[PDB]
């Protein structure tokens, strides 16, 4: 019974009320204005005015990559188009050249280097490979583009994101891993060296501060002293372990106004304030409290042995037979140029870490930490740190408390 | 032939252009001029008569009359494109109340015959151009600073940190101190071109208990700026003083737990099983995160609070001050994903409530 327009109109997405029951709708008023405003002219324009204009639709060219085959999990197909997002505009092939042909724009951005050598991206399953065989290649011998060419079952039926996975993680499978471990070293070894060696100095030049700080040593000596004077016969001792440090703070005085560590501090500064240098000398130790020293090493054993392995590969396998190297894979033209000096610094760090660890384990053996006990091996520094600050704190408390003990002294 | 625009709406600076691009082929501030309509940049040089609005407060749109103005401006002006022939990517803050995702979209479809459009979360899009698709982000432009746990493009609703300190928040504590060093900065223009100190200079040490002692025990950290008036201003231990606020909420009373501290507690909010990579993947986003020297300043503090056996890579892109917008041109130039669009069609049939599903 309602009046209606000739062309589509701008819809009024409202939320209808269902039951009319005892509303305001139901008295049919709605129906009067209905025709009324139609004959009275009105709707005629309301029509013309809110005429919903047409809606264009395009894109397509990248839409259809939908219809084409895909053996790759949305995630992956996605996290390709994510990092290979700068190569957007390049065709499925243009791009692969730029990659095998190790450009200076590709190798520069690690985001892409790292991606392409991601275990999760490299490793192809039989269940996977199979799906890609009817489109693969061998490059055994092949020294030109047009040669190989046995498409057999055509690759164009795959989604763009799918194709790359093919011409790269599949078709150059055999060596892609190492090819990448190489190109990486190429692109990384530099900083990825300075970075460690420095990480290594922040140790060596704190382990140093500890070596020699007759100061520190003395302070302990002063504690051992007061210790023995306090402890009883059965508890006397020609020396103690660091594990003692943290329980200095508990030993309160009588009037719980003093933390034993206070006296110890007060005592130095007012009989030997020629020692409160340890609280200056030894900071470099704080500059490495959380350093996983047992994994700093290993990161270094990783550095060298990684190179010592892009090496092994250039010769005895993987990266030798320039035959499988898809004609263009300009990796060697890029690896070798640097493989030399790289390895140099690979043996450098080694030396350094030799020179360092052994040293370190020595300072530890000193206070009694067994260079061979995961724990002290690292939880070492922390106790020196902990002590210091527990001390740099007792110092404060004491140096301030000693202020208040001047005014309530003068006034 | 085909094309697609990407518009990242923000508290302080709109930022938008086209698809598969390097960055926005247009940018200005979220500001609108109306008398006691002229939006965008020619809106300072029009102060007094027109009172000024900020359609967006802390990430969330608050004035739709005006907001609509901007989106209008944005196109026809700093883009010269006229809707219809264009699918649009809009952005929205983490936790943007459903209400507005509707009021947002409506505005489009209804007001600009936009054929299609999707509304993307601000963090997330950020982390997309960082390659990853997982791990905690720190979007932190002008109005608001959020801490967003991610994981395969999927943010964790209960573990997002929203903090209300950021851009103009800081641009503010500066002006505070500059006159506390007797200066001409109180007036307006003598402020606009003073957030600017913050942008073009203003770094962040590594510790003040070790660098505030390089002008309070030295005189080498100064520098100067050539004010539009000529009269040059020499800045002292300033560049790094304010940004301290992020880490140092206090500086403006802000009883807030700090930016680095939050990335911490935040993560401790979502499950443990992802944490390794959360830590292993701290992408950071625009504005207040890109002051020189905060990249590794973070890194320090975080690696500090964080455990001593934890991977802690702390990212910070070419210019994340476009991170979110950039990711924006990606998840759309990236074609394939096209099945996340909402055609005016679909809209016409269901309407608002569709922008959601
Ligand atoms: N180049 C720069 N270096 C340092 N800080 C900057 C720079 N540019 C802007 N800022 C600061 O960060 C703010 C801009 O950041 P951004 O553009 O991401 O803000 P936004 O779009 O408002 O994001 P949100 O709405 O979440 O606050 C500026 O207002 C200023 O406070
Ligand atoms: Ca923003």
């Amino acid at each position: 019974k309602y009046p209606r327009p000739h062309k589509k109109l701008k819809q009024l997405h409202w939320e209808k009320l269902d039951c009319t029951d005892n509303s305001i709708w139901g008295t049919g008023k709605a129906e009067k204005f209905a025709d009324d405003l139609y004959e009275k002219g009105v709707l005629a324009d309301l029509e013309k005015a809110f005429a919903a204009r047409e809606i264009k639709s395009l894109a397509s060219k990248r839409k259809e990559d939908l219809q084409k085959i895909t053996f790759l999990s949305r995630d992956i197909s996605q996290q390709f188009g994510i990092n290979l997002h700068m190569y957007s505009s390049l065709s499925v092939a243009d791009l692969v050249k730029k990659i095998l042909n190790c450009d200076r724009d590709f190798l520069q951005t690690p985001s892409v280097v790292e991606f392409l050598s991601k275990s999760e991206i490299i490793e192809v399953s039989v269940n996977l490979a199979r799906n890609y065989a009817p489109y693969s290649t061998d490059w055994e011998g092949v020294r030109n583009l047009e040669d190989a060419k046995p498409p057999e079952k055509d690759p164009n039926d795959l989604q763009r994101a799918d194709q790359i996975y093919l011409q790269l993680m599949v078709n150059l499978e055999s060596y892609w891993g190492s090819r990448m471990r190489a190109l990486t070293v190429v692109t990384s070894y530099e900083r990825e060296y300075n970075e460690l060696l420095a990480k290594l100095r922040k140790v060596d030049k704190a382990v140093s501060a500890l070596q020699e700080s007759d100061n520190l040593r003395n302070v302990f000596n002063v504690i051992l002293a007061v210790g023995n004077f306090m402890n009883d016969t059965s508890k006397q001792a020609q020396g103690f372990k660091l594990s003692t440090l943290q329980r200095l703070t508990f030993i309160k005085d009588t009037t719980n106004s003093m933390t034993f560590l206070n006296y110890v501090e007060k005592i130095v500064r007012l009989n030997y304030p020629s020692f409160n240098d340890f609280l200056s000398e030894l900071e470099p130790v704080l500059d490495v409290v959380k350093v996983s020293i047992e994994q700093l090493v290993n990161d270094c054993k990783d550095f060298s042995q990684s190179i010592v392995n892009v090496e092994r590969s250039v010769e005895i396998g993987n990266l030798s037979d320039s035959s499988k190297f898809h004609p263009l894979d300009k990796v060697l033209i890029k690896t070798l140029p640097v493989l030399p000096e790289a390895r140099k610094k690979g043996d450098l760090l080694e030396d350094e870490v030799k020179l360092t660890i052994m040293e370190f384990e020595s300072l530890m053996h000193t206070y009694g930490e067994d260079s061979g006990d995961k724990f002290a091996k690292i939880s070492f520094f922390k106790k020196f740190a902990d002590f210091i600050n527990e001390y740099k704190k007792a110092q404060a408390q004491n140096l301030a408390a000693e202020e208040e003990e001047r005014l309530y002294i003068k006034h | 032939e085909t094309t697609a625009l990407v518009c990242d709406n923000g508290s302080g600076l709109v930022k938008a252009g086209f698809a598969g691009d390097d960055a926005p082929r247009a940018v200005f501030p979220s500001i609108v001029g109306r008398p006691r309509s002229y939006v965008g940049d020619e809106a300072q040089s029009k102060r007094g008569i027109l009172t000024l609005k900020y359609p967006i407060e802390h990430g969330i749109i608050t004035n739709w009359d005006d907001m609509e103005k901007i989106w209008h401006h944005t196109f026809y002006n700093e883009l010269r494109v006229a809707p219809e022939e264009h699918p649009t990517l809009l952005t929205e803050a983490p936790l943007n109340p459903k209400a507005n995702r509707e009021k947002m979209t409506q505005i489009m479809f209804e007001t600009f015959n936009v054929p299609a459009m999707y509304v993307a979360i601000q963090a997330v899009l950020s982390l997309y151009a960082s390659g990853r698709t997982t791990g905690i982000v720190l979007d932190s432009g002008d109005g608001v600073t959020h801490n967003v746990p991610i994981y395969e493009g999927y943010a964790l609703p209960h573990a997002i940190m929203r903090l209300d300190l950021a851009g103009r928040d800081l641009t503010d504590y500066l002006m505070k101190i500059l006159t506390e060093r007797g200066y001409s900065f109180v007036t307006t223009a003598e402020r606009e071109i003073v957030r600017d100190i913050k942008e073009k200079l203003c770094y962040v040490a590594l510790d003040f208990e070790n660098e505030m002692a390089t002008a309070a025990s030295s005189s080498s950290l100064e520098k100067s700026y050539e004010l539009p008036d000529g009269q040059v201003i020499t800045i002292g231990n300033e560049r790094f003083r304010c940004p301290e606020t992020l880490f140092q909420p206090s500086f403006i009373g802000m009883e807030s737990a700090g930016i680095h501290e939050t990335t911490y507690n935040s993560i401790m909010k979502c499950d443990i099983d992802i944490r390794k990579d959360l830590y292993a993947n701290n992408v950071m986003s625009g504005g207040t995160t890109m002051y020189p020297g905060i990249a590794d300043r973070m890194q320090k503090e975080i690696t500090a609070l964080a455990p001593s056996t934890m991977k802690i890579k702390i990212i910070a892109p070419p210019e994340r001050k476009y991170s979110v917008w950039i990711g924006g041109s990606i998840l759309a130039s990236l074609s394939t994903f096209q099945q996340m669009w909402i055609t005016k069609q679909e809209y016409d049939e269901a309407g608002p409530s569709i922008v959601h599903r």
